[PDB]
């Protein structure tokens, strides 16, 4: 739960 | 009557570079696409809810990277920056297919490239959602809107300070503000010829935000139909 979108946040 | 200032015109480009960066196959999504057969999607139907599984992902990221061009969401806590996601995910992709609804055959194009019918979208999984994203597409042809018209209105689906949870309350509202006036100016600029287009335009968050809610309990009904089945970030996104 929103480590995935953690990962895609922290990207790059 | 006020056309937009100086630092405006920074944040349109800003929010209108985000939008074209992130906008699945750019200007070539009419040469890219692709119509679904259509003995997939007609009458839950498996065959279907396969192919929309498989673009459901990308769809979702493009989003989160539409934000990080964004830097007003940069310089926000991170917790706060998966809330606002979380809240708008569903929103800009309906708003970006319906931006995308080909009267000729009558088709929204998801990712750039595959064309689908309301009953495609609608038997492929997303039910009643179906119709209020094609019923957009349809009212949203009239306004002739531009990639930047587009991007502010993402950019004001996506700085809603009223998503549950949320610490940045005042900040988040203090950006969506400054959208709205940047993005009034730019219509005045931009001399369309509808009166009332501003008021006409904001209420399409209304629809978008409508079929927000109602994808949240069309998630409630594809669990007590098709979980193994659906892609991770789906899962993420679209739950608790
Ligand atoms: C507006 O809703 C959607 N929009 C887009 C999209 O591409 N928008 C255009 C753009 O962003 O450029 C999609 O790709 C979608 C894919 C699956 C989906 O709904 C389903 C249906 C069945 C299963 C699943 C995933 N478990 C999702 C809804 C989508």
């Amino acid at each position: 739960e929103n480590a995935l979108l953690r990962y895609l946040l922290d990207k790059d | 009557k006020p056309e937009p200032t100086d630092e405006e015109w920074e944040l349109i480009k800003t929010v209108t570079e985000a939008h074209v960066a992130t906008n699945a196959q750019g200007s070539h999504w009419k040469q890219k696409r692709k119509f679904l057969p259509e003995d997939i999607g007609q009458a839950v139907d498996l065959e279907a809810f396969s192919h929309f599984t498989k673009i459901i992902t990308p769809a979702i990221t493009r989003v989160v990277d539409f934000a990080k061009k964004l830097p007003m969401f940069c310089e926000l806590p991170c917790e706060d920056q998966i809330i606002l996601l979380k809240g708008c995910c569903m929103e800009i992709m309906s708003l970006r297919a319906a931006v995308r609804y080909d009267p000729e055959s009558e088709t929204l194009t998801l990712n750039g490239e595959m064309a689908v019918t309301r009953g495609q979208l609608k038997n492929g999984g997303l039910g009643v959602v179906s119709d209020a994203i094609f019923d957009l597409g349809m009212s949203l042809s009239s306004f002739n809107l531009d990639d930047t018209e587009v991007a502010l209105l993402q950019a004001v689906l996506l700085m809603s300070s009223d998503r549950p949870g949320l610490a940045c309350v005042e900040r988040i509202e203090k950006y969506q503000d400054s959208f709205l006036l940047a993005f009034e100016h730019y219509i005045n600029y931009r001399k369309h010829h509808v009166t009332h287009f501003w008021p006409k335009l904001l209420m399409k968050v209304t629809d978008l935000r409508m079929i927000g809610a109602c994808h949240a309990s069309r998630f409630l009904h594809m669990k007590v139909e098709c979980t193994e089945l659906f892609p991770p970030l789906f899962l993420e996104v679209f739950e608790d």
